[PDB]
Protein backbone atom coordinates (compact mmCIF):
# COMPACT_ATOMS: atom_id res chain seq x y z
CA UNK A 1 0.00 0.00 0.00
CA UNK A 2 1.21 3.42 0.58
CA UNK A 3 4.29 4.34 2.39
CA UNK A 4 5.93 7.26 4.52
CA UNK A 5 9.56 8.34 5.69
CA UNK A 6 9.54 10.90 8.40
CA UNK A 7 12.51 12.78 10.29
CA UNK A 8 11.31 13.83 13.83
CA UNK A 9 13.92 16.40 15.31
CA UNK A 10 13.82 17.29 19.09
CA UNK A 11 15.93 20.61 20.68
CA UNK A 12 15.07 21.62 23.92
CA UNK A 13 17.49 24.28 25.69
CA UNK A 14 18.46 23.96 29.61
CA UNK A 15 20.21 27.12 30.85
CA UNK A 16 22.43 26.41 33.00
CA UNK A 17 23.10 22.77 31.89
CA UNK A 18 25.16 23.04 28.60
CA UNK A 19 23.49 24.08 24.90
CA UNK A 20 20.40 22.52 23.68
CA UNK A 21 20.57 18.98 23.06
CA UNK A 22 19.42 17.87 19.75
CA UNK A 23 17.58 14.11 19.10
CA UNK A 24 16.89 13.33 15.87
CA UNK A 25 15.18 10.29 14.76
CA UNK A 26 14.09 8.84 11.28
CA UNK A 27 10.97 6.38 10.53
CA UNK A 28 9.23 4.52 7.42
CA UNK A 29 6.02 3.99 8.22
CA UNK A 30 6.07 2.54 11.79
CA UNK A 31 9.67 1.15 11.73
CA UNK A 32 12.81 3.29 13.04
CA UNK A 33 16.12 3.47 11.13
CA UNK A 34 18.58 5.78 12.38
CA UNK A 35 19.16 7.84 15.22
CA UNK A 36 21.37 10.98 16.25
CA UNK A 37 21.88 12.34 19.85
CA UNK A 38 24.18 15.61 20.34
CA UNK A 39 24.91 14.23 24.01
CA UNK A 40 26.07 11.09 22.90
CA UNK A 41 29.87 10.41 23.76
CA UNK A 42 30.69 10.60 20.20
CA UNK A 43 27.58 11.71 18.04
CA UNK A 44 26.94 9.79 14.85
CA UNK A 45 24.28 8.91 12.63
CA UNK A 46 23.17 5.61 14.05
CA UNK A 47 21.51 2.21 12.80
CA UNK A 48 18.10 1.48 14.48
CA UNK A 49 17.21 -0.90 11.22
CA UNK A 50 18.82 -4.34 9.73
CA UNK A 51 18.17 -3.09 6.22
CA UNK A 52 19.87 0.25 6.94
CA UNK A 53 23.35 -1.06 7.92
CA UNK A 54 24.43 -1.93 4.53
CA UNK A 55 24.56 1.59 3.34
CA UNK A 56 28.29 2.67 3.11
CA UNK A 57 30.17 4.99 4.96
CA UNK A 58 29.56 8.06 3.20
CA UNK A 59 26.10 7.22 3.77
CA UNK A 60 27.29 7.55 7.77
CA UNK A 61 29.80 10.37 7.33
CA UNK A 62 27.06 12.67 5.02
CA UNK A 63 24.15 12.38 7.62
CA UNK A 64 26.20 12.58 10.82
CA UNK A 65 27.42 16.26 8.91
CA UNK A 66 23.97 17.21 8.56
CA UNK A 67 22.48 16.47 12.00
CA UNK A 68 25.81 18.60 13.77
CA UNK A 69 24.80 21.33 11.31
CA UNK A 70 21.36 21.14 12.42
CA UNK A 71 22.34 20.95 15.93
CA UNK A 72 24.03 24.45 15.35
CA UNK A 73 21.20 25.77 13.21
CA UNK A 74 18.33 24.58 16.11
CA UNK A 75 20.08 26.78 19.00
CA UNK A 76 20.29 29.15 16.45
CA UNK A 77 16.50 29.15 15.80
CA UNK A 78 15.80 28.47 19.67
CA UNK A 79 17.60 32.06 20.84
CA UNK A 80 15.95 33.46 17.91
CA UNK A 81 12.28 32.33 18.99
CA UNK A 82 12.85 33.41 23.05
CA UNK A 83 13.54 36.87 21.43
CA UNK A 84 10.17 36.86 19.27
CA UNK A 85 8.26 35.91 22.63
CA UNK A 86 10.11 38.15 25.07
CA UNK A 87 11.42 35.04 26.81
CA UNK A 88 13.50 35.62 29.47
CA UNK A 89 16.69 33.45 28.93
CA UNK A 90 16.45 31.69 32.32
CA UNK A 91 13.42 29.06 31.31
CA UNK A 92 13.65 25.58 29.15
CA UNK A 93 12.25 25.54 25.96
CA UNK A 94 10.93 23.24 22.74
CA UNK A 95 11.72 23.10 19.25
CA UNK A 96 10.61 20.21 17.43
CA UNK A 97 10.69 19.25 13.68
CA UNK A 98 8.71 16.90 11.25
CA UNK A 99 9.28 16.47 7.92
CA UNK A 100 9.10 14.05 4.91
CA UNK A 101 7.53 12.11 2.39
CA UNK A 102 4.44 10.45 1.72
CA UNK A 103 4.19 7.84 -1.51
CA UNK A 104 1.44 5.71 -3.10
CA UNK A 105 1.70 1.76 -4.25
CA UNK A 106 3.15 3.05 -7.19
CA UNK A 107 6.17 4.96 -5.65
CA UNK A 108 4.68 8.37 -6.56
CA UNK A 109 4.92 11.13 -4.28
CA UNK A 110 1.52 11.72 -2.68
CA UNK A 111 2.41 14.32 -0.23
CA UNK A 112 5.20 16.55 1.42
CA UNK A 113 5.21 17.60 5.23
CA UNK A 114 7.47 20.13 7.14
CA UNK A 115 6.19 21.75 9.98
CA UNK A 116 7.52 23.03 13.53
CA UNK A 117 5.98 23.47 16.79
CA UNK A 118 7.65 25.63 19.78
CA UNK A 119 6.99 24.52 23.04
CA UNK A 120 4.55 22.08 22.19
CA UNK A 121 2.74 24.42 19.85
CA UNK A 122 2.15 24.56 16.01
CA UNK A 123 4.82 27.14 14.90
CA UNK A 124 4.86 27.06 10.95
CA UNK A 125 4.05 24.45 8.46
CA UNK A 126 4.53 24.24 5.02
CA UNK A 127 1.63 24.13 2.68
CA UNK A 128 0.67 21.01 1.00
CA UNK A 129 2.00 23.42 -2.44
CA UNK A 130 5.25 22.57 -0.96
CA UNK A 131 5.20 26.75 -1.69
CA UNK A 132 3.64 28.59 0.45
CA UNK A 133 3.91 28.77 4.53
CA UNK A 134 0.84 28.59 7.39
CA UNK A 135 1.88 30.47 10.32
CA UNK A 136 0.32 30.81 13.85
CA UNK A 137 1.00 33.76 15.20
CA UNK A 138 3.21 37.39 14.68
CA UNK A 139 6.11 35.25 15.74
CA UNK A 140 6.14 32.90 13.16
CA UNK A 141 5.43 35.32 10.50
CA UNK A 142 9.17 36.98 11.13
CA UNK A 143 10.20 33.57 10.45
CA UNK A 144 7.63 33.09 7.64
CA UNK A 145 8.86 36.41 5.62
CA UNK A 146 12.81 34.85 6.21
CA UNK A 147 12.10 31.98 4.71
CA UNK A 148 10.15 33.66 1.62
CA UNK A 149 13.08 35.74 1.05
CA UNK A 150 15.38 32.94 1.23
CA UNK A 151 12.77 31.10 -0.96
CA UNK A 152 13.21 28.29 1.43
CA UNK A 153 10.05 26.52 0.17
CA UNK A 154 11.51 25.89 -2.91
CA UNK A 155 14.77 24.29 -2.11
CA UNK A 156 12.34 22.45 0.54
CA UNK A 157 10.03 21.35 -2.62
CA UNK A 158 13.04 20.09 -4.48
CA UNK A 159 14.19 18.00 -1.49
CA UNK A 160 10.76 16.48 -1.31
CA UNK A 161 9.68 15.52 -5.15
CA UNK A 162 13.10 13.91 -5.28
CA UNK A 163 15.43 13.18 -2.67
CA UNK A 164 12.93 12.20 -0.25
CA UNK A 165 10.70 9.76 -2.63
CA UNK A 166 14.15 8.64 -4.20
CA UNK A 167 15.31 7.49 -0.07
CA UNK A 168 12.03 5.93 0.99
CA UNK A 169 12.09 3.62 -2.62
CA UNK A 170 15.22 2.41 -1.68
CA UNK A 171 14.40 1.94 1.60
CA UNK A 172 11.16 0.32 1.26
CA UNK A 173 13.57 -2.21 -1.37
CA UNK A 174 16.17 -2.65 0.95
CA UNK A 175 13.88 -3.35 3.86
CA UNK A 176 11.30 -5.28 1.54
CA UNK A 177 10.96 -8.15 4.21
CA UNK A 178 9.22 -6.08 6.82
CA UNK A 179 9.00 -2.85 5.55
CA UNK A 180 6.13 -4.33 2.75
CA UNK A 181 5.27 -6.91 5.25
CA UNK A 182 1.65 -6.63 7.45
CA UNK A 183 1.15 -8.94 10.33
CA UNK A 184 -2.14 -9.19 10.97
CA UNK A 185 -3.63 -8.88 14.27
CA UNK A 186 -3.71 -12.21 16.53
CA UNK A 187 -7.71 -11.92 18.09
CA UNK A 188 -9.21 -12.86 21.39
CA UNK A 189 -11.84 -11.82 23.94
CA UNK A 190 -12.00 -11.94 27.26
CA UNK A 191 -14.39 -11.78 29.90
CA UNK A 192 -13.93 -10.10 33.21
CA UNK A 193 -16.79 -10.69 35.87
CA UNK A 194 -17.59 -6.85 37.83
CA UNK A 195 -20.31 -7.83 40.10
CA UNK A 196 -23.06 -10.29 40.32
CA UNK A 197 -25.11 -7.70 37.94
CA UNK A 198 -22.29 -6.97 35.09
CA UNK A 199 -18.90 -7.81 33.67
CA UNK A 200 -16.71 -6.53 31.03
CA UNK A 201 -15.68 -7.89 27.64
CA UNK A 202 -12.11 -7.11 26.30
CA UNK A 203 -11.45 -7.26 22.76
CA UNK A 204 -7.50 -8.15 21.71
CA UNK A 205 -5.34 -7.35 19.08
CA UNK A 206 -1.69 -8.35 19.49
CA UNK A 207 1.34 -8.85 17.50
CA UNK A 208 0.23 -6.32 14.37
CA UNK A 209 2.10 -4.25 11.92
CA UNK A 210 1.63 -1.24 11.18
CA UNK A 211 0.22 0.28 13.34
CA UNK A 212 -3.19 1.62 12.27
CA UNK A 213 -5.80 -0.82 13.02
CA UNK A 214 -9.50 -0.24 14.38
CA UNK A 215 -11.39 -1.87 17.09
CA UNK A 216 -14.69 -1.52 17.61
CA UNK A 217 -17.72 -3.39 19.96
CA UNK A 218 -21.22 -3.16 18.53
CA UNK A 219 -24.64 -4.25 20.64
CA UNK A 220 -27.29 -5.35 18.52
CA UNK A 221 -25.36 -4.49 15.35
CA UNK A 222 -24.85 -0.59 16.95
CA UNK A 223 -21.50 0.59 17.88
CA UNK A 224 -21.09 1.25 21.39
CA UNK A 225 -18.41 4.46 20.48
CA UNK A 226 -19.61 5.71 23.88
CA UNK A 227 -19.49 3.04 26.08
CA UNK A 228 -16.20 1.54 24.67
CA UNK A 229 -12.83 2.41 26.38
CA UNK A 230 -10.46 2.13 23.55
CA UNK A 231 -6.52 2.19 25.00
CA UNK A 232 -3.97 3.41 22.98
CA UNK A 233 -2.07 1.36 20.09
CA UNK A 234 1.00 0.27 22.19
CA UNK A 235 4.20 -1.31 20.81
CA UNK A 236 5.29 -4.84 22.10
CA UNK A 237 9.11 -4.03 21.55
CA UNK A 238 9.47 -6.46 18.75
CA UNK A 239 8.10 -4.32 15.96
CA UNK A 240 4.68 -5.64 16.52
CA UNK A 241 1.66 -3.33 18.74
CA UNK A 242 -0.76 -4.04 20.68
CA UNK A 243 -4.63 -2.82 21.29
CA UNK A 244 -7.72 -3.93 23.18
CA UNK A 245 -11.39 -2.17 23.45
CA UNK A 246 -13.17 -2.72 26.49
CA UNK A 247 -17.15 -2.53 27.13
CA UNK A 248 -19.05 -3.12 30.63
CA UNK A 249 -21.80 -5.66 29.99
CA UNK A 250 -24.93 -6.70 31.83
CA UNK A 251 -24.91 -10.55 32.88
CA UNK A 252 -26.13 -12.90 30.58
CA UNK A 253 -26.07 -10.45 27.40
CA UNK A 254 -22.72 -11.39 26.69
CA UNK A 255 -23.74 -12.59 22.71
CA UNK A 256 -25.61 -9.84 21.92
CA UNK A 257 -21.91 -8.17 21.78
CA UNK A 258 -19.26 -8.76 18.75
CA UNK A 259 -15.90 -7.25 18.63
CA UNK A 260 -14.86 -6.29 14.47
CA UNK A 261 -11.70 -5.59 14.00
CA UNK A 262 -10.25 -4.05 10.21
CA UNK A 263 -6.30 -4.37 10.45
CA UNK A 264 -4.46 -4.34 6.33
CA UNK A 265 -3.05 -7.14 7.51
CA UNK A 266 -6.55 -9.08 7.26
CA UNK A 267 -8.14 -9.76 3.98
CA UNK A 268 -11.84 -9.30 5.65
CA UNK A 269 -12.32 -7.75 8.99
CA UNK A 270 -12.80 -10.23 11.63
CA UNK A 271 -16.14 -10.25 14.08
CA UNK A 272 -15.56 -11.85 17.38
CA UNK A 273 -17.68 -12.84 20.33
CA UNK A 274 -16.86 -14.00 23.84
CA UNK B 1 1.36 24.34 27.65
CA UNK B 2 1.81 21.31 29.33
CA UNK B 3 0.88 17.89 28.95
CA UNK B 4 0.65 14.76 32.12
CA UNK B 5 1.91 11.56 30.53
CA UNK B 6 -0.49 8.43 29.61
CA UNK B 7 0.90 5.28 31.49
CA UNK B 8 0.26 1.33 30.08
CA UNK B 9 2.00 -1.22 31.79
CA UNK B 10 1.99 -4.55 30.16
CA UNK B 11 4.22 -7.28 29.10
CA UNK B 12 5.54 -8.74 24.97
CA UNK B 13 3.89 -11.57 25.65
CA UNK B 14 0.81 -12.74 27.12
CA UNK B 15 2.01 -13.43 30.71
CA UNK B 16 3.45 -17.07 32.02
CA UNK B 17 4.22 -18.01 35.56
CA UNK B 18 7.72 -18.96 35.33
CA UNK B 19 8.15 -18.32 31.42
CA UNK B 20 10.87 -14.96 30.61
CA UNK B 21 8.66 -12.51 29.04
CA UNK B 22 9.58 -8.63 28.74
CA UNK B 23 7.73 -5.89 31.03
CA UNK B 24 6.73 -2.59 29.38
CA UNK B 25 6.42 0.69 30.56
CA UNK B 26 4.71 2.66 27.33
CA UNK B 27 4.48 6.78 28.34
CA UNK B 28 3.29 8.79 25.67
CA UNK B 29 0.91 12.25 25.45
CA UNK B 30 3.46 14.23 27.17
CA UNK B 31 5.11 17.59 27.13
CA UNK B 32 7.78 18.54 27.85
CA UNK B 33 9.95 15.69 26.92
CA UNK B 34 11.72 15.29 30.21
CA UNK B 35 10.43 12.19 32.24
CA UNK B 36 11.42 9.96 34.97
CA UNK B 37 10.29 6.81 34.43
CA UNK B 38 11.20 3.60 36.85
CA UNK B 39 10.64 0.10 36.77
CA UNK B 40 9.70 -2.01 39.90
CA UNK B 41 10.21 -5.10 40.96
CA UNK B 42 8.53 -5.35 44.94
CA UNK B 43 8.72 -1.81 45.11
CA UNK B 44 12.46 -1.84 44.26
CA UNK B 45 13.90 -0.48 41.50
CA UNK B 46 15.28 -2.49 38.61
CA UNK B 47 18.77 -2.25 37.19
CA UNK B 48 19.48 -2.22 33.46
CA UNK B 49 16.37 -0.69 32.25
CA UNK B 50 16.39 0.67 28.50
CA UNK B 51 14.24 2.89 26.53
CA UNK B 52 13.30 3.72 23.51
CA UNK B 53 15.12 7.10 21.16
CA UNK B 54 12.45 9.80 22.13
CA UNK B 55 9.69 10.70 19.60
CA UNK B 56 6.45 12.62 18.94
CA UNK B 57 2.86 11.89 18.01
CA UNK B 58 1.26 13.85 15.03
CA UNK B 59 0.05 16.37 18.26
CA UNK B 60 3.28 17.01 19.07
CA UNK B 61 3.43 15.10 22.29
CA UNK B 62 6.50 12.91 22.82
CA UNK B 63 6.36 8.58 23.63
CA UNK B 64 8.77 6.72 25.29
CA UNK B 65 8.99 2.70 25.77
CA UNK B 66 10.50 1.45 28.97
CA UNK B 67 11.36 -2.20 28.89
CA UNK B 68 13.69 -5.17 30.71
CA UNK B 69 13.33 -8.86 30.78
CA UNK B 70 11.39 -10.20 33.82
CA UNK B 71 10.29 -13.69 34.59
CA UNK B 72 6.58 -13.32 35.99
CA UNK B 73 5.47 -15.17 38.73
CA UNK B 74 2.55 -15.68 41.25
CA UNK B 75 3.96 -13.55 44.05
CA UNK B 76 6.09 -10.70 42.79
CA UNK B 77 4.66 -7.17 42.04
CA UNK B 78 5.40 -5.49 38.73
CA UNK B 79 5.17 -1.79 38.53
CA UNK B 80 5.95 1.70 36.34
CA UNK B 81 6.78 4.86 38.50
CA UNK B 82 6.67 7.79 36.53
CA UNK B 83 7.91 11.53 37.28
CA UNK B 84 6.81 14.62 35.12
CA UNK B 85 6.99 18.33 35.86
CA UNK B 86 3.11 18.01 35.61
CA UNK B 87 2.82 15.94 38.47
CA UNK B 88 2.91 16.95 41.77
CA UNK B 89 4.06 13.46 43.02
CA UNK B 90 5.54 10.77 40.87
CA UNK B 91 2.94 8.45 39.57
CA UNK B 92 2.59 4.64 40.36
CA UNK B 93 0.81 2.25 38.00
CA UNK B 94 1.04 -1.42 38.58
CA UNK B 95 1.72 -4.25 35.86
CA UNK B 96 -1.58 -6.10 35.39
CA UNK B 97 -1.55 -9.19 33.42
CA UNK B 98 -5.13 -8.58 32.41
CA UNK B 99 -4.73 -5.28 30.61
CA UNK C 1 18.93 11.35 3.77
CA UNK C 2 18.35 14.24 5.69
CA UNK C 3 17.10 17.25 4.08
CA UNK C 4 20.53 19.74 3.35
CA UNK C 5 18.67 22.88 3.64
CA UNK C 6 20.07 25.09 6.40
CA UNK C 7 17.63 28.13 7.87
CA UNK C 8 17.44 28.98 11.11
CA UNK C 9 13.80 29.89 12.52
Amino acid sequence: GSHSMRYFYTSVSRPGRGEPRFISVGYVDDTQFVRFDSDAASPREEPRAPWIEQEGPEYWDRNTQICKTNTQTDRESLRNLRGYYNQSEAGSHTLQRMYGCDVGPDGRLLRGHNQFAYDGKDYIALNEDLSSWTAADTAAQITQRKWEAARVAEQLRTYLEGTCVEWLRRYLENGKETLQRADPPKTHVTHHPISDHEATLRCWALGFYPAEITLTWQRDGEDQTQDTELVETRPAGDRTFQKWAAVVVPSGEEQRYTCHVQHEGLPKPLTLRW
Amino acid sequence: IQRTPKIQVYSRHPAENGKSNFLNCYVSGFHPSDIEVDLLKNGERIEKVEHSDLSFSKDWSFYLLYYTEFTPTEKDEYACRVNHVTLSQPKIVKWDRDM
Amino acid sequence: SHVAVENAL
